[PDB]
């Protein structure tokens, strides 16, 4: 059998410059009779079946832009997007198919890098409907941000909390390429009315100091 | 494994004895993948066919050709080793895939004893050649009429 | 087309059962296609399950596959089979047929690929939420206790094409889904036009309408 | 698609040879054969040969293995048979086809016949030369009966090669009208005759014009029908 | 351009013991024929697709052709084994080749059975790959001296089939052409 | 090398119907290696079916081939006004040898031939050779009989007969009679007769004369 590597796991580079990813395999992929590698490239845009663009490993597939190159020998091989367009956010891939069976790395992502932007930081709490129904979801907010990595934590009456807090992203924008992050945090009616001050903090490469917003229950 | 097969050549019981005491397998079959039973019929080693056949041998065994040890049993000429597969419960109508009979073999050579101990049991008279002879013209063929005699009387 | 692929549709089922999905062609020069089947779980990458060969029904099966998925092939109408015994956990992923002519090459040609999940169904509940004091503020709709994905959402019925963001779903603890979707309007804004948020759900086949204000 | 074309027909005198082309357009020339295949007038057709395309190993008929020789060339797509020896029992066409009886690489047997043709080559021979024509009229009786029809006819003797061009009332005439085939006699001569069939209203109203032409020996002729 | 009918569309098929090779080479191939004929019933093609192919080009298209039975039309393939994989024909492994298999009961079956397809089933060693040995050498049996006479210890070890049109799916014969593909390294290589 | 006879020479057949020709050799012969041919009048061949139960580009389904061992047989099942030929079986497994060619026509109802009788003219009478007519007209099938007679005497090797093919029109034949002698026994000789017999003709008429009238 045959395990393969990508390296690396994820990337992101700006527009207009050459993006390279590598495939690492094990054993030798050259056939005996034929001096042609057995490897190929796939892409995957988000909710899209996948579609191949290189076959045979130095080939390019009839119908895709000639903007994409490979290379590599041996058990490692290189593949070069030269001049990345918005339209190219994808997630990609290699396979050989050397003997049976075929397996696939892990799986590589490609993000269009850019300047730092100032993000907005909201928190929201809920309402009677909410009360009436026996939970309470309180949810915090941060909008528009870049980069990625960004820490939203909770504060209870100035007690920190474990298992609590949902955390969830959206792709990536259409616009200008911002993002949004929800982190909720849900308990019970009981816990609920036995405590008062609720606050959410926020800590970005972007922020010069912690963002912190704080409020009492009802206030 | 193997062994046993030349061992049949030589008869050394004990030896075949010490094998299969340590879990010798007893349907071997070899490169040419022949059975044990034909040489051991073509050699007439009685005592190692009786002792192959106590623990339960296959007694229907048959090669790519069809072949069967009593065939090769009563050709040889044998006495002890064609009725004791006789009694164990090997059949006497096994034909080849080119129909050979054995009573063609035991006509071959004028062997006597077999042709009644089979017609004891009820030995076959439709035996089929290339042009659909029986045992009465192969039987009268090797230049003994007194055997086919016997047959006739007995059909 | 060179070739033609389609599959089935959603599966949602009690685990345990059994499941039956096929790949189907059509075109021309269908009679070289080795059909592979490729599995992706949410949110990682892809691994292979066994391949097979429409006309005499020759198979091969990945080695740590081996014995779970039972594949069929059917020549008089050119298809591929996938037969699921067992229904566990692990078997709540997005799934593509693959033609590919020939052993050691390459899986070119796909289908549109089939989900399935295994969960209980319910009825959603959907909460308006309001922002208060200044510039631009958000105002929120969540919908909760709903089953399956996706919802479709939209602010005035479709009025307003801009300035949306939609959450995907997250299995949380207690075994349901969520979702909430934002939109950023202007604090000028606020008091002139009605804002009403509009969820439909094709599988409950419902469409809600609500109205959300600002409190202060 | 494809187009098969032959050259005109000829006339010959014992003792010479005939070399005929065929030439072939619309494909490749160098993956199919040619075959020859020659008809008498009247009776079933008769093989004349195979010849393949590159090896230049061909197969004749048991007949004329000395008296025909067939020759192709790819680079203007053409094929030459050439007959020789000939003798007074050669007058017939001549047909090149296209072959899928035979292969053109290995020669083997394969699925198929000649399935493209070509527009016949006729061929004839004889001991004579050209010559005139000479034209008579045939008039009917004035026995006709008056509830019925009346024939009237011209016979053509000596007219050689074929064919002829026989028209009435300098072709205002069309129907009616019947040409019959050739027939030879002893004297190795070409006789034939022409009928149109007639009313009695135009008997004694009306005068018949009958003109031949023989374009290869260029002659002019007519004459006129009086009933006697 | 080149002798593709020739091999595949003729009516003269040898049995299997003796099977005819066919080189093809100096040409422009046109697969294009081979792809939807919608009566080759069994074109399973290995190592290489013949789809892309086009740009690909080398010399070395040895094609060889017979007629074997129906149902063990599968045994033939890389690395599989068994009564004709065995014995008469055995595809080397790490192949590169392509074959192709239809049925063609409609003309070489006749009623009576057509005893003209003989093929071996006896061997004492075994084969090289892409090698043919054609001999009808009897065989001893037994311990007696055999000359030229038929008996119980005299075989011939090839055997006659029998083709019926009454007979099982399974068992009406096919007919079966193997391509190799197959090349070099020396450079300046005839292309097709 | 193989002795073929189709037979019968002729099956004409009315308009609308199907015809089962056959062609049988005397050795045997695979269902592999025969072909059907077509043979229009006054044009060039075609090819109609081959390997024996296949046909060729564009030909359509009416056209339908079929047998075995010794014997083959076509059916054209349906007949347009278009499919009236000669039609050839021609084999080419050992060596190749054409078939006799059948020929198919109208079948229709009865005909009364009509005939006619001319002699010539004193003009060719000063030449060296004499001619007498005979014509037959509307007649069915094309068998029938037409015998001179030079003062009630045989005649033999003087005597021509020709016949126009299917007439397109009417599905009728003319059928022409000539007789040709010297000049010399042409003087001594005055009266001239000409019978006709045909099957579709009650009484053998015949038509005599003097040169005086
Ligand atoms: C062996 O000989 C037979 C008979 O000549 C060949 O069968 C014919 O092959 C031609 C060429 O592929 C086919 O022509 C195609 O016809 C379709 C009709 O729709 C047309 O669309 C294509 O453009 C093309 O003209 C023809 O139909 C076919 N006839 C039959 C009855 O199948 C055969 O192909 C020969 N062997 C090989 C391997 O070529």
């Amino acid at each position: 059998d045959i395990q393969l590597t990508q390296s690396p796991d994820s990337l992101a580079v700006s527009l207009g410059e050459r993006a390279t990813i590598n495939c690492k395999s094990s054993q030798s992929v050259l056939y005996s009779s034929i001096n042609k590698n057995y490897l190929a490239w796939y892409q995957q845009k988000p909710g899209q079946p996948p579609k191949l663009l290189i076959y045979w490993a130095s080939t390019r597939e009839s119908g895709v832009p000639d903007r994409f190159s490979g290379s590599g020998s041996g058990t490692d091989f290189t593949l070069t997007i030269s001049s990345l367009q918005a339209e190219d956010v994808a997630v990609y891939y290699c396979q050989q198919y050397y003997s049976t069976p075929y397996t696939f790395g892990q799986g590589t992502k490609v993000e269009i890098k850019r300047t730092v932007a100032a993000p907005s930081v909201f928190i929201f709490p809920p309402s009677d409907e909410q009360l009436k129904s026996g939970t309470a979801s309180v949810v915090c907010l941060l909008n528009n941000f870049y980069p990625r990595e960004a820490k939203v934590q909770w504060k209870v009456d100035n007690a920190l909390q474990s298992g609590n807090s949902q955390e969830s992203v959206t792709e990536q924008d259409s616009k200008d390429s911002t993002y949004s992050l929800s982190s909720t945090l849900t308990l019970s009616k009981a816990d609920y009315e036995k405590h008062k001050v609720y606050a959410c903090e926020v800590t970005h490469q972007g922020l010069s100091s912690p963002v912190t917003k704080s409020f009492n229950r009802g206030e | 494994g193997k062994k046993l097969l030349e061992a049949a050549r030589a008869g050394q019981d004990d030896e075949v004895r010490i094998l299969m005491a340590n879990g010798a397998d007893v349907n071997a079959l070899d490169l040419f993948g022949v059975t044990p039973l034909h040489l051991a019929a073509e050699r007439g080693h009685l005592e190692i066919v009786e002792v192959l056949l106590k623990n339960g041998a296959d007694v229907n065994a048959g090669d790519a050709f069809g072949r069967t040890p009593l065939h090769l049993a009563a050709l040889g000429g044998h006495l002890e080793i064609v009725e004791v597969l006789l009694k164990n419960g090997a059949d006497v109508n096994a034909c080849d895939l080119y129909g050979v009979t054995p009573l063609h073999l035991a006509a071959g050579l004028g062997h006597l004893e077999i042709v009644e101990v089979l017609l004891k049991n009820g030995a076959d008279v439709n035996a089929q050649d290339k042009f659909g002879k029986t045992a009465f013209d192969i039987s009268i063929d090797n230049g003994n009429e007194d055997l086919a005699e016997i047959l006739q009387s007995s059909s | 087309t060179q070739m033609q692929l389609v599959q089935s549709g959603t599966e949602v089922k009690k685990p345990g059962e059994s499941l039956k999905i096929s790949c189907k062609g059509s075109g021309y020069g269908f009679i070289t296609y080795w059909i592979g089947w490729v599995r992706q779980m949410p949110g990682k990458g892809l691994e292979w399950m066994g391949i097979i060969y429409p006309g005499d029904s020759e198979t091969r099966y990945s080695p740590s596959f081996q014995g779970q998925v039972t594949i069929s092939a059917d020549k008089s109408i050119n298809t591929a089979y996938l037969q699921w015994s067992s229904l566990k956990a692990s078997d709540t992923a997005i799934y593509y047929c693959a033609g590919g002519s020939g052993i050691s090459t390459p899986m070119d040609v796909w289908g549109q690929g089939t989900t399935v999940t295994v969960a209980s169904t319910k009825g959603p509940s959907v909460f308006p939420l309001a922002p208060s004091s200044g510039g631009t503020a958000a105002l929120g709709c969540l919908v909760k206790d709903y089953f399956p994905e996706p919802v479709t959402v939209s602010w005035n019925s479709g009025a307003l094409t801009s300035g949306v963001h939609t959450f995907p779903a997250v299995l949380q603890s207690s075994g349901l889904y969520s979702l909430s979707s934002v939109v950023t309007v202007p604090s000028s804004s606020l008091g002139t036009q009605t804002y009403i948020c509009n969820v439909n759900h094709k599988p409950s086949n419902t469409k809600v309408d609500k109205k959300v204000e600002p409190k202060s | 698609q494809v187009q098969l074309v032959q050259s005109g027909a000829e006339v010959k005198k014992p003792g010479a040879s005939v070399k005929v082309s065929c030439k072939a357009s619309g494909y490749p020339f160098t993956s199919y054969g040619i075959s020859w295949v020659r008809q008498a007038p009247g009776q079933g057709l008769e093989w004349m040969g195979w010849i393949s395309t590159y090896n230049g190993n061909t197969n004749y008929a048991q007949k004329f293995q000395g008296r025909v020789t067939m020759t192709t060339d790819t680079s203007t797509t053409t094929g030459y048979m050439e007959l020789r020896r000939l003798r007074s029992d050669d007058t017939a066409v001549y047909y090149c086809a296209r072959d899928y009886t035979r292969g053109a690489w290995f020669g083997e047997s394969l699925i198929g016949g000649f399935d493209n043709w070509g527009q016949g080559t006729l061929v004839t021979v004889s001991s004579a030369s050209t010559k005139g024509p000479s034209v008579f009229p045939l008039a009917p009786s004035s026995k006709s009966t008056s509830g019925g029809t009346a024939a009237l006819g011209c016979l053509v003797k000596d007219y050689f090669p074929e064919p002829v061009t026989v028209s009435w009332n300098s072709g205002a005439l069309t129907s009616g009208v019947h040409t019959f085939p050739a027939v030879l006699q002893s004297s190795g001569l070409y006789s034939l005759s022409s009928v149109v069939t007639v009313p009695s209203s135009s008997l004694g109203t009306q005068t018949y014009i009958c003109n031949v032409n023989h374009k290869p020996s260029n002659t002019k002729v007519d004459k006129k029908v009086e009933p006697k | 351009l080149c002798p593709f009918g020739e091999v595949f569309n003729a009516t003269r098929f040898a049995s299997v013991y003796a099977w005819n090779r066919k080189r093809i080479s100096n040409c422009v191939a046109d697969y294009s024929v081979l792809y939807n004929s919608a009566s080759f019933s069994t074109f399973k093609c290995y190592g290489v697709s013949p789809t892309k192919l086009n740009d690909l080009c080398f010399t070395n298209v040895y094609a060889d052709s017979f007629v074997i039975r129906g149902d063990e039309v599968r045994q033939i393939a890389p690395g599989q084994t068994g009564k004709i994989a065995d014995y008469n024909y055995k595809l080397p492994d790490d192949f590169t080749g392509c074959v192709i298999a239809w049925n063609s009961n409609n003309l070489d079956s006749k009623v009576g059975g057509n005893y003209n397809y003989l093929y071996r089933l006896f061997r004492k060693s075994n084969l090289k790959p892409f090698e043919r040995d054609i001999s009808t050498e009897i065989y001893q049996a037994g311990s007696t001296p055999c000359n030229g006479v038929e008996g119980f210890n005299c075989y011939f070890p090839l055997q006659s089939y029998g083709f019926q049109p009454t007979n099982g799916v399974g068992y009406q014969p096919y007919r079966v052409v193997v391509l190799s593909f197959e090349l070099l390294h020396a450079p300046a290589t005839v292309c097709g």
